[PDB]
């Protein structure tokens, strides 16, 4: 069942093996330059087929010929339909994330800036400072 | 090409381990902390002192000798701001929807 | 003297100290007797850094 | 009273045994470090 | 069914094997220097070996040596009945009982404070959904 | 000691001896006590095997600790030597300190003798290993000083030492009360389940 | 009706799955993971920037119950598991501050 | 009112938590398919190892009734193991969740006389096997009680070492396996604290001259050791 | 911190919340509430535990185990949470 990673193991692990994926982007598209477009503020006008199909299913499932998949995933539909709004709300009312909002930055910027050297993990202290030595 | 790991060569497999995708600091697994003793330390310290039962649970304390804070929660919070927002707002970034500021975060970190 | 010679009189690391099969050895000791009484007849050192 | 009817010591926690005993020219349960050539 | 067993096993020489031997060998005899030295040295009063002496100043305890019919074949043996310690309060352990499942202290300290976090977390957050339950059971 | 086998019949019955009517109330009764009485024996049993088999072990556990001549926090040894009970009741009641009458050599070897008798006695897993050893280590430092001098500088980790020294005592006295209450509650419970079915033989019927 | 319990067990799942895909070498896997990781939560987004200006006794419990949950230190290089640690201590956050944890197994 | 609505994303966005549900599922979003556990590893019974046993490959006896299907470790691995990880190598030497072989006791009094005889201990029968977090969480711990008992100790790594082998070597659940595996760093342990107690308290011997033939051959050089 | 305490609790918060009004009861009425959650919070950990730390082992193995397959490990804590609150609350 299982799909070999080297179907000539012999032969292509020696001069082709595989390296390890990198995961946090392509890699292999360009660099956007600019960050993207503010998407329309959304609002409750967009809950329509959301909502009646949520009451179709839940009606349906109190019969029982609807089941729980189905009721699970119109659900979530409605309910990331609502966290829109909400999240909306949020980010334009508190005024921590204006500053997030409006962020940009470039990545010769980012090459030069000198943050890294500070990266490093801290040290435990001593378990002598649960006695208080 | 990822050859078994042997019974004899798992303590260096805990503290060396194999190259991934997600990979943990190496350099701070060493530092990995979680006492378990903590608090049944404290409440003995406490009450050999001659304190009681509940001035034990008032005084006690949770423990700092835990596993060290990650730098970049203070050295990149605007960028991670910044991209949770992204992440907030393009439904967990399909499609390559905060490319940018993931991107600006994995350069400032790295540097080639 | 050790540790001076290798590191060319110049500012060493922290913590750093030298073990022969496994057994860390004072600053404060003799090379010749250390490894005599530790790793006889296999003077291979070992400078590593004790956080710990 | 039948309570005391019949304690020397206790038997033993825990017991070794010589097929306990690694052995191998490349069993690895027997290296620590490389002994010099 | 060990004692007095077949032979399980052939026995050969491989063709041009060397044996070493000569035609004397049988004649042959063995020999150590060991006895005459040990005469040569008590006749010549010769430095002797401390373990003539049975006592045994190689250790701060007491010992003593047992010879087995000879001062070649020693074995020392301690004097003191050592007395043992124990900075240990007793009948605070029951270890054939399984503590993981009783519910207390002692067993979420068999446990750990991982789980009691956990624990911990689940209650904060059921509490949280029950506040919200509340509220909107007396607001009706 | 144990009874012979019960006798078994050497002609074979198979069923003629099935009863070919139905039982009665009071026979029917007489099951129900039977079940009864079963229950309050195998609950007899188990306070009866426990017990014993705790007796028989802690007794021999008490007889193996004397003699390889154990003391603990209760220091209840006679064979010991006035010096290391001295030292021990020190360890775990009193201060340990290095008197100013002894040579700096003699100090430096009471000092090692505490060592290595506390790290004998606690291992790492014990709570107040840590604090001892750092009482310890500050004596070695402070040696060549006076008693006065020293209390100032080793107090801070004497305090944490007493402190667990203080909690293992607590432990084991409670230990000993807890324990001592819940055996009283079970004996208890034992003879009044005996009395129970001392009653229910004397209203059992059958033969 | 009980969406704290619920988004915290999908989100320990969500963890679990993206190291498993890490084991075993899968993008798509631990990708999907990412981005199905619950990033559309109101209360933790308004947590977030709280967390991280807090100091004291409520972090220290919230780092004790992150650390009960996840030990391993994530490299500091990895922006997405930077980003998974920061949203899972701001849930945390966000359950403490509604009703403060209660870490000891001596309570009453 | 539907029970746990938000918490399976790993069903609503197909999120397979490992290769097993993926093919159980038929999400397909590991690329490399799966190959399954099969069950004499994700389960079974202690057995006996030594070929200087007669009862070798047997499972072990105990007083109460036992399934005798034993664990069978992986002695015939596939050359690509792409998971190296702990996580994926325990499974070849010990069950995850721990062997099948434990007891429901019927009283209390049996499992007291099976502890009181040695045939039973919770830590190693109603256990599962220890997660490599865990494991370096236990090691760290020691590690810092060690030090701080004695910095300047040499034989203090190589404590730290057989700890860290027993507890890789899950001592809790196989403890005579594990000991055969760290009885090597006890031994060097051993040898340490001779070394340091001699060269605390000198204790040195009289050498003899060198040997006439100390060189095999003149042009060969004589290094000199300590 | 048992099943009466907590229902002891909860009539007494009912009653204080009539008693105050559906104006003032969430400021009037903040000890009683913490003292019932913190009850109805100790039946829940007392009835659920084990399927808390089934959860917690199963998330620390990866969901690997047998007992882990499927969705009994989170849906069995589901129901004994739901069951506690039904028998508490109402
Ligand atoms: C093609 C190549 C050409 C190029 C050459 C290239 C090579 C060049 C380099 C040279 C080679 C080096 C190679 C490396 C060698 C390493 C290996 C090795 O050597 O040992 C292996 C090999 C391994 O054996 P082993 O099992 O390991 O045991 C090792 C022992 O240490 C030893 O085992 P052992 O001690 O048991 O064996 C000794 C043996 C033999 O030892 C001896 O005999 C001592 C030698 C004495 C020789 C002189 C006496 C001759 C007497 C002749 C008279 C006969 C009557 C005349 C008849 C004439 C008509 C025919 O003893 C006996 O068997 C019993 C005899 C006991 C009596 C001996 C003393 C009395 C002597 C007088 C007789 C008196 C009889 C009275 C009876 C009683 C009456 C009351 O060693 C031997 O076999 C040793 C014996 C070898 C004999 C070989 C037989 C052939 C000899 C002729 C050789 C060629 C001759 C050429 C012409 C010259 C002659 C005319
Ligand atoms: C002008 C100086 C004298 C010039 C002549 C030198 C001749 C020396 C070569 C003779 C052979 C020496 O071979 C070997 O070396 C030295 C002595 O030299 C001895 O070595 C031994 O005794 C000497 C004492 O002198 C010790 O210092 C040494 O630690 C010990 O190993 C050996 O017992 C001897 O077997
Ligand atoms: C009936 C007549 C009897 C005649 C008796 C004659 C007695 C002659 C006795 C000489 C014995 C000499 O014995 C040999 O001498 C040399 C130096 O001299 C010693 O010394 C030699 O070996 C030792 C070490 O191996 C070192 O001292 C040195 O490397 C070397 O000089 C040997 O250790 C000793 O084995």
């Amino acid at each position: 069942v299982r799909n070999q990673r080297y179907p000539a193991s012999p032969v292509q692990e020696i001069f082709l093996p595989e390296p390890v994926p990198f995961v946090q982007f392509d890699q292999t598209a360009p660099s956007p330059n600019s960050p993207p477009a503010p998407l329309p503020s959304p609002s409750l006008s967009q809950c329509e087929e959301q909502k009646d199909r949520y009451r179709d299913i839940s009606s349906m499932f109190h019969r029982g010929v609807a089941g729980a998949e189905q009721v699970r995933e119109a659900y979530n539909s409605m309910a990331k339909c609502f966290r829109r709004v909400s999240v909306a709300e949020v980010l334009e009312s508190d005024p921590a994330f204006r500053q997030a909002r409006n962020f940009t930055m470039d990545l010769k910027q980012a090459e030069d800036d000198q943050r890294y050297k500070q990266l490093q993990y801290g040290r435990v202290p001593s378990i002598l400072t649960k006695y208080h030595l | 090409a990822a050859s078994t790991i042997p019974i004899s060569q798992w303590p260096s497999l805990l503290y060396a381990p194999p190259s991934s995708p997600a990979n943990p600091a190496v350099e701070a697994l060493p530092e990995m902390q979680f006492d378990d003793l903590h608090y049944p330390r404290q409440m003995l310290l406490c009450r050999g002192a001659g304190y009681s039962l509940e001035q034990c649970n008032r005084m006690a304390q949770p423990d700092a000798r835990v596993t060290p804070e990650n730098p970049a929660e203070k050295l990149l919070k605007e960028e991670a701001v910044a991209a949770i927002a992204c992440l907030s707002q393009r439904e967990g970034g399909k499609d390559e929807q905060c490319r940018y500021y993931i991107e600006r975060m994995y350069k400032l970190a790295n540097k080639e | 003297q050790l540790k001076a010679q290798i590191y060319g009189g110049k500012a060493a690391p922290e913590n750093v100290k030298v073990a022969c099969r496994g057994r860390v050895f004072e600053d404060a000791d003799n090379v010749a007797m250390a490894v005599r009484a530790f790793c006889k007849r296999d003077p291979r050192l070992l400078l590593f850094q004790d956080n710990l | 009273s039948y309570l005391n009817h019949g304690q020397n010591g206790i038997p033993p926690s825990v017991t070794w045994n010589f097929n306990a005993m690694p052995y191998g020219k490349e069993n690895p349960d027997t290296k620590t470090f490389p002994i010099p050539d | 069914s060990m004692d007095h067993g077949m032979q399980y096993s052939s026995i050969y020489w491989e063709t041009s094997h060397r044996t070493y031997l000569p035609f004397w060998a049988s004649l042959t005899q063995k020999f150590s220097w060991k006895i005459m030295d040990d005469q040569i040295r008590s006749f010549l009063r010769l430095p002797k070996p401390v373990t003539t002496e049975p006592f045994v100043f190689s250790s701060g305890s007491p010992y003593i040596r047992r010879y087995f019919g000879d001062a070649d074949i020693s074995v020392p043996v301690p004097l003191h009945a050592p007395a043992h310690f124990a900075f240990v309060p007793t009948g605070t352990v029951s270890p054939w009982e399984e503590t993981g499942m009783e519910t207390g202290p002692q067993g979420a300290a068999a446990r750990g404070a991982a789980a009691t976090a956990f624990r911990a977390v689940l209650e904060s957050a059921w509490k949280c959904d029950i506040d919200e339950q509340i509220k909107e059971k007396l607001h009706s | 000691t144990a009874l012979p086998p019960p006798p078994s019949a050497n002609v074979a019955v198979s069923f003629t001896a099935a009863p070919a009517e139905p039982l009665s109330r009071g026979e029917v009764k007489a099951a129900s006590l039977k079940l009864e009485l079963q229950n309050i024996e195998r609950e007899l049993k188990d306070w009866w095997m426990s017990r014993k088999i705790l007796r028989d072990r802690n007794i021999g556990l008490f007889n193996l600790l004397q003699h390889h001549n154990f003391a603990g926090l209760s220091v209840n040894n006679a064979k010991l030597s006035d010096s290391q009970r001295v030292m021990w009741t020190d360890l775990v009641q009193g201060k340990p300190d290095v008197e100013d009458k002894l040579s700096v050599d003699a100090r430096e070897m009471k000092v090692d003798m505490y060592e290595k008798l506390f790290k004998q006695a606690a291992d790492l897993e014990n709570p107040c290993r840590m604090p001892g050893v750092a009482y310890l280590r500050c004596l070695r430092d402070t040696l060549t000083e006076t008693q006065s001098a020293r209390r100032s500088s080793c107090l801070n980790a004497f305090s944490s030492f007493d402190a667990c020294r203080t909690g293992l005592l607590k432990q084991q006295s409670a230990a000993v009360e807890n324990s001592l209450v819940r055996q009283n509650m079970a004996d208890v419970r034992a003879k009044a389940l005996f009395e129970r079915r001392a009653v229910l033989l004397d209203l059992v019927e059958g033969k | 009706s009980s969406p704290h319990m619920d988004r915290l067990l999908g989100d320990l799942k969500l963890l679990a799955a993206y190291d498993s895909a890490a084991g075993w070498q899968e993008p798509k896997a631990m990708e999907s993971a990412f981005q199905s990781l619950s990033w559309d939560d109101a209360d933790v987004l308004k947590a977030l920037p709280q967390y991280l200006n807090c100091r004291g006794e409520q972090k220290r419990r919230v780092d004790f119950a992150y650390a009960a949950l996840c030990p391993r230190p994530v490299d500091e290089k990895d922006p997405k598991q930077t980003l998974m640690s920061l949203w899972m201590k701001a849930r945390l956050f966000s359950y403490d501050q509604k009703h403060p944890f209660v870490l000891s197994p001596f309570a009453a | 009112s539907i029970l746990g609505a938000e918490a399976f994303p790993e069903l609503l966005s197909k999120v397979p938590l490992n290769p097993q549900m993926d093919e159980d599922k038929h999400f397909n979003k590991y690329k490399w398919g799966n190959e399954p556990i099969p069950v004499n590893r994700r389960t079974g019974s202690r057995m006996n190892s030594s070929i200087y046993d007669n009862r070798n490959h047997e499972a072990v006896r105990h007083p109460w009734s036992t399934d005798a299907r034993t664990f069978h470790p992986n002695d015939n691995p596939e050359a690509d193991r792409i998971n190296t990880q702990y996580s994926n190598m325990v499974s070849d030497s010990f069950p995850e969740g721990g062997f099948s072989d434990a007891p429901r006791f019927s009283s209390n009094w049996e499992r007291l006389l099976a502890y009181h005889h040695g045939l039973y201990s919770p830590e190693k029968f109603n256990s599962t096997t220890k997660t490599a977090d865990e494991i370096r969480l236990a090691v760290n711990d020691f590690a810092a009680k060690v030090h701080a008992d004695d910095p300047k100790n040499a034989c203090k790594y190589l404590m730290i070492e057989e700890f860290k082998c027993l507890q890789s070597a899950q001592a809790r659940i196989d403890p005579q396996g594990a000991a055969t595996k760290c009885v090597k760093w006890f031994n060097e342990w051993r040898q340490c604290a001779w070394d340091q107690e001699k060269m605390v308290k000198g204790y040195n011997y009289i050498e003899d001259r060198r040997a006439r033939k100390h060189k095999p051959y003149i042009g060969a050089p004589d290094l000199q050791y300590s | 911190m048992s099943v009466f305490e907590a229902r002891s609790s909860f009539l007494d918060l009912e009653q204080c919340a009539r008693a105050a009004g559906p104006q003032r009861w969430e400021a009037e009425c903040q000890g009683v509430r913490q003292r019932a959650l913190q009850a109805a919070a100790d039946v829940m950990s007392r009835e659920c535990g084990a399927y808390g730390d089934s959860f917690f082992q199963c998330y620390r193995h990866g969901f690997r185990l047998e007992a882990c397959q499927g969705e009994k490990a989170t849906m069995q804590l589901l129901r004994c949470q739901r069951m506690v609150a039904d028998r508490l609350v109402p």
